[PDB]
């Protein structure tokens, strides 16, 4: 009661600035920065015949 | 600055107190009095009240 300060905690909600764990071999999650750093440099397959 | 109760003589023998009507603009401390009132429960939620 009184002056009540409500944030995402007392409602058990995710923060606006929140991040999930990176995906593992058996877990689903964010894609890691170095995963993309490996992906982009990986040249696309060459289409010949 | 005294509060005087007005007395009026009834028909048989008595002298009863009677009240005069006043307008809401007449009482001199009414607005401060109603301003000083505070809500019992949550006054405001996250800086906002009423229909929240
Ligand atoms: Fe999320």
């Amino acid at each position: 009661a009184g002056r009540v300060l409500l944030d995402a905690e007392d409602v058990h909600a995710a923060k606006k600035s929140h991040t999930h764990e990176v995906a593992t071999y058996t877990t689903d999650g964010f894609m890691s920065s170095f995963d993309k750093q490996k992906i982009d440099q990986l040249v696309s397959p060459e289409a010949g015949v | 600055t005294e509060i005087k109760r007005m007395l009026q003589t009834k028909e048989d023998n008595s002298k009863e107190q009677f009240y005069p009507e006043t307008h809401v603009a007449g009482i001199v401390g009414l607005t401060e009095y109603v301003s000083g009132q505070l809500p019992t429960g949550v006054v405001s939620v996250n800086g906002k009240a009423g229909r929240v």
